[PDB]
């Protein structure tokens, strides 16, 4: 049980106010928590419920506003706070099941699109197709030269920059993520492994 | 529209290349006459920026531009009128690998530099003049692309992705359009490669140039696509950025595993 807190909120007034729900964890007054990925240490300095009422500590589950300490400059709507013992993971690179919706032609490596994983959204690519996937989900062991409409298949995807996630089979809410060639969204789909 | 923008392409390489370079100390002679005009005009118009340029003070710069507009103006003597509608020259020494230098000079006439007047003697080659003779473009690009990725949804048979394959389709029999990505990294010693050489211990072109000179002897039909497109990017990373819709299904032979030796 590590602290995670993926910031969907942020803004100044009199001290910097990060806003979020608590998907993991716990967060108490007076604690670090550090940002990811950026690897931003922080001071937690109040938490404040929906009610507007300070607390002296949030279980997760809990709709927060924290107000921190520290340098943010770098922080932005996305980025995770989590503890630094140990931090949500983060990563360029992943293996994942996806599941293709409305996806008006192919899908092939070079497709590139945007994707949300939780509070935050990013330019994805696919970088390798694995294997296809059937009706009691199994693993075609050749790798499909491509994909289309109502076909699950499990590909390898690439971003630009660090994003904080998790296997779905250990938190399903960092696991999750649709794409979007956001005219609309192509796919849903869950991580099911984090490459470093 | 067809044969057109091929040319448009070369453009782009060009201007790629020339603000790529960079010479020192104000010595790149860029020159564009409009048709319309006599030559004997900008000839002993030069004549008169090399006496101004002889007021330099710097030795080694000034003897560099007075050899940089001389070079210019009887190289521009070659020509006896403005050939139909354009005239333009780049000229001037560019720093190279290794601290040798590289006197340049280059002369073409394009299609119709409408207006555009103009001499410029910088520290760099001035290719916004060019920049007229270059999502009407896009959509063609992603048309093209997509009625590819069609024979491949499709299963047809009638496709090909790959370097060693479209040049062996092209090659044998026929491809009916050749699909090949702008900045294609490939050089043409018959064996392709990439800038994978620095390692091997393996006349000597660019595939994409070669290509826009011959496919004419082949059938095809040439499509120079850009990766700015969701399927340009695919097509490039995807696919090797080179390939072709065939018509009709081939066996791609010559060569390898199947072997079996």
């Amino acid at each position: 049980a590590p602290f995670i807190m993926p910031i969907a909120s942020k803004y100044k007034d009199l001290g910097t106010i990060l806003e979020g729900k608590i998907e993991a964890g716990s967060i108490k007054k007076n604690s670090n928590v550090l940002v990811m990925p950026i690897n931003q240490t922080l001071e937690v300095t109040a938490i404040y419920d929906e009610a507007d009422e300070e607390i002296s500590s949030s279980i997760c589950g809990d709709q927060v506003r924290l107000r921190v300490r520290g340098d943010d400059s770098d922080v932005q709507t996305g980025y995770v706070l989590t503890s630094t013992k140990n931090p949500v993971h983060a990563t360029t690179r992943f293996i994942a099941q996806i599941a293709i919706l409305e996806l008006p032609s192919i899908l092939t490596t070079g497709y590139s699109c945007v994707m949300h994983i939780h509070t935050a959204v990013e330019e994805v690519s696919f970088a390798k197709l694995l294997h296809k996937l059937d009706k009691t989900n199994r693993k075609s062991k050749k790798p499909p030269m491509f994909a289309t409409k109502g076909m699950k298949i499990i590909a390898e995807l690439e971003t630009q920059t660090p994003v904080c996630m998790e296997r779905f089979e250990d938190y399903q809410y960092m696991g999750r993520f649709t794409l979007r060639d956001q005219g609309t969204t192509v796919a849903v789909g869950k991580v099911v492994k984090i490459l470093d | 529209t067809a044969e057109k923008a091929i040319e448009i392409w070369k453009i782009r390489r060009l201007v790629k290349q020339l603000i790529n370079c960079h010479g020192n100390g104000t010595s790149m002679i860029t020159l564009i006459i409009p048709p319309g005009e006599q030559i004997s005009r900008y000839s002993n118009m030069l004549a008169e920026e090399y006496g101004t340029a002889s007021n330099i003070k710097s030795r080694v710069n000034r003897l560099s531009v007075l050899s940089a507009i001389t070079s210019t103006r009887e190289r521009l003597k070659l020509y006896n009128k403005v050939p139909d509608n354009g005239l333009v020259i780049y000229c001037g020494e560019v720093i190279m690998e290794g601290n040798k230098t590289r006197k340049l000079n280059i002369d073409f006439e394009p299609f119709k530099p409408i207006n555009t007047s103009q001499y410029l003697c910088d520290n760099k080659f001035h290719t916004e003049a060019l920049a007229e003779l270059l999502n009407v473009k896009y959509v063609q690009e992603k048309k093209l692309i997509q009625r590819f990725f069609d024979e491949i949804s499709l299963d047809s048979g009638k496709y090909c992705f790959g370097v060693v394959d479209t040049m062996n389709a092209l090659q044998e029999g026929a491809v009916e359009t050749l699909l090949c990505f702008a900045d294609l990294d490939m050089i043409r010693y018959i064996t392709y490669m990439t800038k994978e050489q620095e390692e091997k211990d393996s006349s000597s072109m660019l595939l994409s140039e070669w290509l826009a000179e011959h496919y004419k002897d082949y059938g095809a039909n040439l499509e120079f696509v850009s990766d700015r497109s969701q399927e340009g990017m695919q097509f490039v990373k995807g696919f090797g950025g080179i390939g072709a819709v065939m018509r009709y299904q081939l066996d791609l032979s010559m060569l390898d595993p199947e072997s079996d030796e």
